[PDB]
């Protein structure tokens, strides 16, 4: 999910 | 100069300023790594965002160029004191973290999209980034801890 890699 | 800084010259005034190519921050004064940091952010998504949808708008259609104009406007209002970062994040961030005034909590290296990570770790406590680009969209990042 945003902004995870 | 601290990680990522260069001297530049204002094109409109000729006065020296400082720019950070990791955070995209720019400032007039000569600038003054942690294991974890805490950040808030304001995200403006665009039509090329990995997931062009948010709580604000089911189909995000704005261009990247339009997203950048919006980000730049928010930065202006935050820097002038006309608006608070937290207020603009709550109202306008294309991320569910808007509901927490943009707060993402604490994190280490190895978790976030890379340009976001690098900016976050290059900010000083209390400092704000310029526009930071990731696959999610364009961010304004505030390091809170």
């Amino acid at each position: 999910f945003t902004x995870a890699q | 100069l601290p990680p990522g800084w260069e001297k530049a010259m204002s094109r409109s005034s000729g006065r020296v300023y400082y720019f950070n190519h990791i955070t995209n921050a720019s400032q007039w004064e000569r600038p003054s790594e942690p294991a974890r940091v805490r950040c808030s952010h304001l995200l403006v998504k665009h039509s090329q965002s990995r997931r062009p949808s948010s709580w604000r708008q089911e189909k995000i259609t704005r261009t990247k160029e339009e997203a950048l104009e919006l980000i730049n406007g928010y930065i202006q209002k935050i820097k002038s004191g006309e608006e608070d970062f937290e207020s603009l994040a709550s109202q306008f961030s294309d991320c569910s973290s808007a509901k927490a005034r943009g707060d993402l909590g604490a994190f280490s290296r190895g978790q976030m999209q890379k340009p976001f990570e690098d900016a976050s770790f290059a900010l000083r406590t209390g400092e704000m980034s310029g526009p930071v680009f990731t696959d999610s969209g364009i961010h304004i990042i505030l390091r809170t801890e």
